[PDB]
């Protein structure tokens, strides 16, 4: 079982250095589910918070390393469940547009979401999940 | 002579304390907390499972507020947060019947579940007035915790920091 | 993960948007419903238990009275009247049996004796005429039940079939341990599974009229509940 | 989602119920029952040694009778017909306080001995007024036999003749 | 040969020698003493028990209040009042939180009302211009603690060292099993290991006046003790 682990660490290198795995040959020659890396977004249209006392939720289908967003409005935050355990995380529109993580590889999933105190609504736009 | 004593040792809270904070609040704001209790360096708290509360919250003119008032108590960590994950005492106001139930057994209004606060750890007494009703005063108003001089109730315990090797582990706790 | 808390005819843990009030219809008797309590965005569930968990409800009605230039100082009432814990002593009844305000004079009206079963009072004061007047005595003579609702309005069914009348809930004093109320039941309501409270009786009910002098709402339910977070 | 139950029911009886039945009474007249109790169908009921009675038996004027006066709760067989062998709560009237009563441990009166009624038996409630006295009125009046709310008092036990397979044995009882 | 017994704020076990009464500072609040206890000729030792053993502290302040022709029947203290187990309601306080005698008129002065938290008082009768009225409500404000003397006045420490309040004190009914005091502490002193109270607040106090009606003592300390004989 020992030597099994160290075949297994040596396959999970393979995958993460794309270098000793031949799989990327075949790869290159037409899309699979290899290549294609499964993530998340959303569409075009930006995705609407108009309202309060009222934690969004958004079910990734996978743990999330990084995220990006972009907005146009003041909102607040949760990656913990916000009500039970979870920091705030406030937003300014000044820095709508950000990411965090990436060599912090953040074991999140199930994203909370909320309106914050401002002048309007909070139209978002999201990019998530190069895990 | 005196007699030795141990660490532990059985308290009641109130108002006129230093440690202890208050401020006066408004009607149909109930984000704004009339009491903030806050952890003392080196001296852990405790309260059981179940411990009396006087919520004494009067009007200015000396008066009971509106009954449709309600009271929650709330942990909360640093960074001023509350916390949903450990909350006490949720009630309405006018229920209490004050005059007797700082005295009687039954009228005594317990806790719902235990709690320990660290050296640096914030409680909060939220109070949700519905609204148009009489603001509210502290100086007109009182609150305790415990009922350490009688015999029948519970206090709270108190113990310093220094007096303990598991002070780490409550530490993780938190 | 199990905590205790409170519910409330206002607000509260719902915003006054998960929960409503509402009034009764009178001239058919019909169980109908007064408040509800819809689970808000957050909880995983709720739990009632019957012998475990309390209970209070002080319903009031109202009405209209006129006065007279020889007033008469003394009413009728077709809602009977019951003490709560003890005696008509009206200093004496944990909360009043009855309310009265005057109209044209802002102020409370005064009562100085009851007509105990017979459903009438005696006032303090003098009205005066075209003066009105609003009372608002305690509901009895009025049956209660709890239900359940399947997001929609397939109701599961009830609580408990059997119902629990209001003279006798003022009756129990309410505020002392082990003579508190404590129904039978035992159910559990996950998001958007609303609960509905019913009544049957023949008066109204108040739950606010802006002019009632003592806190903006006229009466109330409250309730224990255990709750996963 | 409901919680499932049991077929045992604790319950409290009172006037204003179907099945119940009532009428008034005129002084020195004890054999006219003011109160007829009658087994539902397809119900049977029980009760224990000890459960309590609130006998508000009060004047046409709200008013309660003479302290001479005297109940006696008596089960009945079918044929309208009284039975000694079997009787519950021979007492007086002016003892009870009625208005503490309803409420506390210690005023409650508890039965005499245990019960059990089957699908249409009888119990009455005679009335012993002395004579002379003011007449019994119903609707100015109450009566209850059990404590289902509270947690220290017992409660009158229904269960539905079909989920049962004793019903036969407890037919023989009679 | 351990027997309880009960001390007084006079006499008694001391022979009004060794004990004293005293005041306390008010304009820069200090917590002082107002009474002691020494032991005296003749004992072992004195053990003082908190929660195992009671005790009873009645105190009052004074003024001097004028009066005038158009007397006002109405005064405000710069001493705040509270009940004692209940109601202010003068009949059934299980002793009254103020006490009013006309020094002119020698003889009391009743009360006809209260301004509760206000802090101010209705008087039922009409003083006189320049007639002079002496008070004793009751003192509230303030703290209490316990302490020790090794036959100098270095003090050994104190028994508890977090002090305890006097309206807490008024508020808790005395009188009743359970309800009672029981303070924590456990000490024990022999002869002239002199044993002082102590109280900071800025309010007066008052042990005598020779004119307050009521059993020439204003105010009063008693407690409970297990003697070694």
């Amino acid at each position: 079982v020992n030597v099994l682990e160290s075949k297994e660490f040596g396959g999970t290198t393979t995958v993460d250095k794309d270098l000793d795995v031949t799989k990327n040959v075949t790869r290159t020659d037409e899309p699979n589910e290899d290549n294609t890396p499964d993530y998340f977004s959303t569409g075009k249209d930006r995705v609407l918070v108009p309202d309060t006392e009222e934690w969004e939720r958004l079910g990734f289908g996978i743990v999330a390393k990084t995220v990006n967003v972009r907005t146009t409005d003041d909102v607040l935050l949760a990656f913990a469940n916000p009500n039970t355990n979870g920091p705030t995380f406030k937003i300014r529109s000044n820095e709508s547009p950000f990411t965090i993580g990436g060599d912090a590889g953040i074991d999140t999933a199930f994203m909370w979401l909320k309106k914050a105190e401002s002048a309007q609504n909070d139209p978002a736009v999201e990019i998530i999940a190069y895990r | 002579n005196i007699g030795n004593l141990s660490a532990e040792k059985q308290i009641s809270l109130y108002d006129g304390q230093p440690f202890i904070s208050e401020q006066d609040v408004a009607a149909g704001d109930p984000n704004t907390p009339a009491l903030t209790i806050e952890g003392p360096d080196g001296y852990v708290i405790a309260v059981d499972a179940g411990t009396p509360i006087a919520p004494e919250f009067r009007d200015s003119n000396g008066e009971k507020l509106d009954p449709s008032t309600r009271v929650i108590v709330q942990k909360c960590d640093r960074q001023g947060n509350p916390l949903g994950d450990g909350i006490i005492f949720n009630d309405t106001l006018g229920r209490f019947n004050y005059n007797k139930m700082r005295t009687d057994p039954d009228y005594m209004r317990k806790t719902a579940k235990s709690l320990m606060v660290d050296e640096r750890e914030i409680v909060k007494v939220f109070v949700d007035v519905p609204d148009g009703a009489n603001g509210y005063d502290a100086e007109r108003s009182r609150f305790t915790l415990g009922d350490d001089t009688s015999d029948f109730g519970k206090a709270v315990e108190i113990v310093d920091h220094d007096d303990l090797t598991e002070g780490e582990t409550q530490a993780v706790k938190s | 993960q199990t905590q205790e808390y409170t519910l409330s005819h206002t607000g509260g843990l719902l915003g006054s948007s998960k929960v409503t009030t509402a009034s009764n219809q009178t001239a058919p008797q019909r169980e109908t419903a007064i408040i509800s309590f819809e689970v808000p965005r957050k909880f995983s569930e709720i739990e009632y238990v019957g012998q475990r968990d309390a209970t209070r409800f002080v319903p009031r009605t109202t009405e209209e009275i006129t006065g007279t230039a020889n007033d008469d100082t003394v009413v009728q009432l077709q809602a009977n009247i019951q003490p709560i814990a003890g005696e008509e002593d009206m200093a004496d009844q944990d909360y009043p049996v009855v309310v009265a305000y005057n109209v044209t004079q802002g102020a409370q009206v005064e009562i100085a004796d009851v007509n105990y079963a017979t459903d009438e009072v005696t006032l303090a004061t003098d009205p005066a005429d075209g003066d009105t007047v609003k009372l608002w005595p305690i509901m009895g003579d009025g049956e209660v039940q709890f239900r359940l609702v399947n997001q929609f309005g397939q109701e599961e069914g009830r609580v408990y079939p059997w119902a629990t009348p209001l003279y006798r809930w003022h009756d129990f004093p309410q505020l002392k341990r082990g003579r508190e109320i404590n129904l039978h039941g035992s159910v559990t309501w996950q998001e958007n599974e609303t609960v509905e409270v019913l009544l049957d009786a023949p008066q109204a009910i108040t739950w606010e009229d802006a002019d009632y002098p003592e806190g903006q709402y006229v009466s109330t339910f409250e309730q224990d509940v255990e709750i996963t977070l």
